[PDB]
């Protein structure tokens, strides 16, 4: 198989970078601040313009002290170490990274089309062919990531950006981890957690395949398979072993989803002897040309409205706050390898 | 309808991750 060999060469390049990560590849003054694109508890994402090239980028700025307070040191180090080492068509690229007295900076490619989340909510739901086009890209991305011993752990429409060709660009490697055995961290988004995560069990890459079932259901239905007003209520629905499907779902889609949203780990698609091939060879994907999807040769169902290289209409507005850089170095030892 | 019940819920906006 040429997929097996593509993956062999992809692991060769990844391991060299994983072992000798790039550090300090730019500095703040090389960038001009334009607008806040997003905010989080320990950081924010800014639209910025690179002075030397005129290129626009999405600069993620993390407050080191807030990362330390939230016990996300190791997760942040994983995120940067992984991002600088990976290379795949459906992943947002890390262009530069650096740190100063106060913050960590990850300069990513800017995807002006916004999150799938906004388009999905506005439209209501995607047709089966539209959902299939997006899902196929996640299938190939997880096959790529998992082959590098990486678990992604944060699949959701909020983390899937739509590029100018209408293809997905996966963002947020905050929970990504290189692990060969099982792992135990309680992390992810309530609607998307596999039962083994909720039940505090050791888990592996099968949680990403469960999250794919949640994503495909949400794209095709317009709502998640398990939802409620509070997370505990969502968890009780996830572990119950029951899923209801809208009447408009095709028999092939329901069959695929029963195999992905499988509470039993020995029966979950992507986790069996055939691995990812049980998904790729499923009836719902019969129409999918996996190589054409990878090559970006398939016509996209939706092309976002292009109104300039640095336009921001596909993103909400946020209060424009100061980027403070202290005169004293904060948390130096904790982020030494960043 | 299930759609109506979702739209009237408090979880139709961008969903935050759990850390703990
Ligand atoms: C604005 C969306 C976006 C992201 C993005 O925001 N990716 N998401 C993340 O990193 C989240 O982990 C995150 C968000 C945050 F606002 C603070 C945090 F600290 C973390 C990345 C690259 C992009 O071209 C675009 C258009």
């Amino acid at each position: 198989e040429s997929v097996k060999e593509f993956l062999a060469k992809a692991k060769e390049d990844f391991l060299k970078k994983w072992e000798s990560p790039a550090q300090n590849t730019a500095h703040l003054d090389q960038f001009e601040r334009i607008k806040t694109l997003g905010t989080g508890s320990f950081g924010r994402v800014m639209l910025v313009k690179h002075k030397e090239t005129g290129n626009h980028y999405a600069m993620k700025i993390l407050d080191k002290q807030k990362v330390v307070k939230l016990k996300q040191i190791e997760h942040t180090l994983n995120e940067k170490r992984i991002l600088q080492a990976v290379n795949f068509p459906f992943l947002v690229k890390l262009e530069f990274s650096f740190k100063d007295n106060s913050n960590l900076y990850m300069v990513m490619e800017y995807v002006p089309g916004g999150e799938m989340f906004s388009h999905l909510r506005r439209i209501g739901r995607f047709s089966e062919p539209h959902a299939r086009f997006y899902a196929a890209q996640i299938v190939l991305t997880f096959e790529y990531l998992h082959s590098l011993d990486l678990i992604y752990r944060d699949l959701k429409p909020e983390n899937l950006l739509i590029d100018q060709q209408g293809y997905i660009q996966v963002t947020d490697f905050g929970f990504a981890k290189r692990v060969k055995g099982r792992t135990w961290t309680l992390c992810g988004t309530p609607e998307y957690l596999a039962p083994e995560i909720i039940l505090s069990k050791g888990y592996n890459k099968a949680v990403d395949w469960w999250a794919l079932g949640v994503l495909i259901y949400e794209m095709a239905a317009g709502y998640p398979p398990f939802f409620a007003d509070q997370p505990i209520q969502i968890y009780e629905k996830i572990v119950s072993g029951k899923v209801r499907f809208p009447s408009h779902f095709s028999s092939d889609l329901k069959d695929l989803l029963r195999n992905l949203l499988q509470v039993d780990l020995t029966k979950r698609f992507g986790n069996l002897k055939n691995g990812v091939n049980d998904i790729k060879n499923h009836k719902w994907f019969a129409t999918t040309d996996w190589i054409a999807i990878y090559q970006r040769k398939v016509e996209a169902p939706f092309i976002p409205k292009f109104k300039g290289p640095g336009d921001t209409s596909n993103f909400d507005d946020y209060e424009e706050e100061e980027i403070r850089v202290s005169i004293n170095e904060k948390c130096g030892k904790e982020f030494s390898e960043f | 309808t299930t759609y109506a019940d979702f739209i009237a819920s408090g979880r139709t906006g961008r969903r935050n991750a759990i850390h703990d």
